[PDB]
RNA sequence: GGGGAAACUCACGAGCGCAAGACAGAGAAGGGAUUGACAGAUUGAGAGCUCUUUCUUGAUUCUUUGGGUGGUGGUGCAUGGCCG
């Protein structure tokens, strides 16, 4: 018998996670894509987005 | 934590057709495909990776499961007189190689 | 020759009046503020309502000997009911109970306002 | 009508971040053959991969194995087994030019015990070889 | 440099015993009348009695599925007074042995 | 001899209603499932040293319209189910011994001559 | 004479890709004698800024990596049969580059 | 330290419950291993959590002796990666 996940993960830090690392703390990126910067950073070349800023 | 028979057989058979299992990090959803508490589907899982019939594999999101060949073994073993005619799909056809040639 | 509020009674008979149901008639909401009528008004839990119920036991098993049944919650949110006048609470802070002694005064007013939840400091060096 | 419309930015960020999930899903899975990248042509009718590997053979598995683990294995995440996510490998012509192929063949040899300064020769000779035009190499760590 | 941890448990709250299902050997529920036909013990609860015996507590008939909870009003106080006497003999009999 | 084929395709169905989980396994289990028939068949130990084992068993299976079948030894059964002390590699040693199995229904592997050969010992 | 106007919309996350099926569909219609096209259409480049601190601890000084992706979209217009479209579609074009179709009268 | 903390986050404090202790050796078990649970009594709490109480459930397991999982716990002076 269990009774967790009680408590309404419905909004904010907790409700969001990194695709990947899967960490809540790092600007978890809500542009649409569930990211923290470090691991954004990792994937960027690989989702897309070229620097030249 | 109990594990349903019938959750056990559900199981067991949803991978020896396809030779192949795949579970997310998560623990209170329901696994997608079979719509299985997912607790149930770790407690499973786990028990054949830890003797040895399945290989996992984990990213992002998602651990992935194939089955071993001394797996198969194991749960026609454990599935009884209905699983002997079974091969999952993993295991055997092999229609047309294909390792394409780049574009004309 | 002093007196209270709005007249203790007048709001037992306000609160337990002809429907009383939820634990804070729609009467006791004219008079809390917009904050407490928005709670209410809102969704109030009925964990709220035996809660109630065992100050209710307390304030009357007890003897005229002025000696309560301390009730214990951690329901820091409950803003303190007209018929919770009277009991003393043990309320939850973050190391123990408190117990406080309900004065007709402190209604409307949440239940944690009581409780202090740290110690101020003292100082030196 | 494909379901639901999607800003086209909304949409795209969704495009490369299922990219880079496929590259994590490769890459991790695909850690024999010399694993090098995917060119993913996405229809409302099939979704397909196409794995570059110095080895194709070793993609394509034993039986047809791993083609087949792989296959199944999206159709676990984004299924449809009406062929529709079907995948193929592409032979990577010039090994010797290919980096992420060649510190794999580092990785194994490192770990079969070969020195470092003769094995990264190895590696850094045969890459040349194959028509680099400058290489090279590094090793951070708790060397010896 | 963070502060360490450590344990130091009350002897107070000491610590807390876990619930010991049991089943007292096997258990004959039925009964042989005539040796031709067969009888019931128990009460069986009415949905889902077709073989399922409700739990006669000393004064409520508890289903160990449907939950069902039943008692008789004047059943109340002639079984609760037959309870708690055999309940004294079972509160006298269990201080005899420690 | 016993019978090969009776006791044979006895564990062959006492383990093929046990791969799926319409089986039921106890005496609990048994008298419970005996009642709300459930039991489209019911064994029973014989060597059963327990009080009115055996017996408030034969009576039940009658006073509800059960077939009913009884083997030698429970020892045998505890293997037709597959409870002994096994071993991580398949080496057993001791079994136990049931008294009560009830196959709530029979898998759709088996066949139509070996359904005859059961009710070919069916009784009280 | 059966004529289904064609919006034809081309989304893509680079350049030199996008610009390759615009620069032919056109060159491709345009040699057909069914056909009657609208010039290729650039709608305004769309920018996506991804603004990161660097480093991953907070330590050291502010540092920041200014992340860009483009998409442009480029949209063309035809005079055909259904059939008409489905002979021109039929290049080799790029991987990630969307292509949409409007059929109205 | 993407550090704008009402909870969550969270590591910190008080109190309470879940095991998701797999896998192996040995002992246990269908004449039951074990989950669940009205009802009062306890709680901060309709947490069977706990006691009194007795009925469900089916070997998903108990028990020890090993041995894992997981851990925002410790060493950035053991280290990758990254960044100043
Ligand atoms: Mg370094
Ligand atoms: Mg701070
Ligand atoms: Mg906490
Ligand atoms: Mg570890
Ligand atoms: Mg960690
Ligand atoms: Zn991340
Ligand atoms: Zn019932």
């Amino acid at each position: 018998n269990k009774l967790w996940r009680t408590h309404p993960r419905n909004y904010g830090k907790d409700s969001k996670e990194c695709r990947v690392c899967g960490a809540r703390q790092g600007l978890i990126t809500k542009y649409e894509m569930m990211t923290c910067r470090r691991c954004f950073r990792e994937q960027a070349p690989h989702i897309g987005f070229v620097k030249y800023r | 934590v109990h594990v349903l028979k019938a959750t056990k057989i559900r199981i067991y058979k949803q991978l020896l057709q396809d030779g192949v299992f795949v579970l997310k990090k998560d623990f209170e959803g329901h696994h997608e495909e079979t719509g299985v508490p997912n607790l149930h589907c770790y407690i499973l899982v786990r028990s054949l990776k830890d003797r040895g019939f399945l290989e996992e594999i984990f990213n992002w999101g998602f651990t992935y499961y194939y089955l071993n060949k001394e797996g198969c073994e194991y749960l026609k073993t454990k599935l009884g007189i209905s699983a002997d005619n079974v091969i999952p799909k993993t295991f055997k056809a092999s229609n047309v190689n294909f390792i394409s040639k780049e574009e004309d | 020759f002093t007196f209270r509020g709005k007249g203790l009674e007048e709001l037992t008979a306000l609160a337990s009046g002809s429907n009383s149901e939820k634990l804070i008639s729609d009467e006791l909401a004219a008079l809390f503020d917009a904050k407490t009528r928005r709670r209410v008004k809102r969704g109030i839990s009925e964990k709220y309502a035996k809660f109630v119920n065992k100050v209710r036991r307390s304030k009357e098993k007890c003897p005229a000997g002025e000696k309560p049944v301390p009730v214990k919650t951690h329901y820091r949110s409950m803003i303190v009911i007209p018929e919770l006048v009277g009991g003393i609470v043990g309320v939850y802070n973050g190391k123990e109970f408190v117990n406080v002694e309900v004065k007709f005064d402190m209604i409307g007013k949440y239940l944690a306002e009581f409780a202090m939840t740290y110690k101020p400091t003292t100082h030196g060096k | 009508k494909t379901t639901r419309a999607i800003n086209k930015k909304k949409k795209f960020v969704a495009d490369g971040v299922f990219n880079a999930e496929l590259h994590s899903f490769f890459s991790k899975s695909l850690q024999d053959a010399g694993y090098a990248g995917i060119e993913v042509r996405r229809t409302p009718t099939k979704t397909e991969i196409r794995i570059k590997a110095t080895k194709p053979q070793q993609v394509i598995g034993v039986e047809g194995k791993k083609h087949k683990e792989l296959t199944q294995f999206l159709q676990k995440r984004f299924g449809y087994s009406d062929d529709q996510i079907q995948i193929w490998a592409e032979p990577i012509k010039f090994k010797g030019l290919c980096a992420s192929a060649q510190v794999e063949a580092m990785n194994y040899k490192l770990l079969k015990d070969v020195p470092v300064r003769l094995a990264a020769n190895y590696i850094i000779k045969s890459v040349i070889q194959d028509g680099a035009k400058g290489c090279e190499i590094i090793i951070s760590g708790k060397l010896k | 440099k963070k502060k360490k941890k450590k344990k130091s448990y009350t002897t107070k709250k000491k610590t807390k015993h876990r619930h010991v299902h049991t089943k007292l050997g096997a258990l004959a529920f039925y009964k042989l009348e005539n040796n031709g036909k067969v009888s019931l013990q128990q009460k069986g609860c009415p949905k889902c009695g077709p073989g399922i015996f409700m739990a006669k507590h000393y004064d409520r008939h508890y289903c160990g599925k449907c939950h069902l909870t039943l008692k008789i009003d004047x059943x109340x106080x002639x079984x609760x007074x037959x309870x708690x006497x055999x309940x004294x003999x079972x509160x006298x009999x269990x201080x005899x042995x420690x | 001899d016993q019978n090969q084929q009776l006791n044979e395709v006895l564990a062959k169905v006492i383990k093929s209603s046990n791969c799926q989980d319409a089986i039921s396994k106890g005496l609990h289990e048994v008298l419970r499932t005996i009642e709300a028939k459930q039991a489209l068949f019911v064994c029973v130990a014989e060597d059963c040293d327990q009080g009115n084992y055996v017996k408030l068993v034969k009576a039940l299976c009658a006073k509800n319209e059960i077939k009913y079948v009884s083997v030698p030894k429970r020892a045998s059964l505890g293997e037709y189910l597959g409870h002994f002390t096994a071993n991580a590699k398949g080496e057993i040693k001791k079994v136990k011994g049931c008294s009560s199995l009830a196959i709530r229904k029979y898998a759709p592997e088996i066949t139509e001559d070996e359904k005859k050969i059961i009710e070919g010992a069916l009784k009280a | 004479v059966k004529k289904v106007r064609v919006r034809i919309t081309l989304t893509c996350k680079n350049l030199k890709s996008v610009e390759k099926a615009t620069s032919e569909i056109v060159s491709r219609a345009k040699k057909t004698e069914q056909v009657e096209v609208k010039g290729p259409v650039r709608m305004p480049t769309k920018t996506l800024v991804i603004t990161v601190r660097k480093s991953p601890c907070g330590e050291g000084s502010k540092t920041w990596d200014r992340f860009e992706m483009r998409i442009y979209k480029r949209i063309i217009d035809l005079t055909c049969n259904v059939p008409d479209v489905k002979t021109i579609t039929n290049f080799r074009i790029d991987p990630g580059v969307e292509i949409e179709l409007t059929m109205t009268a």
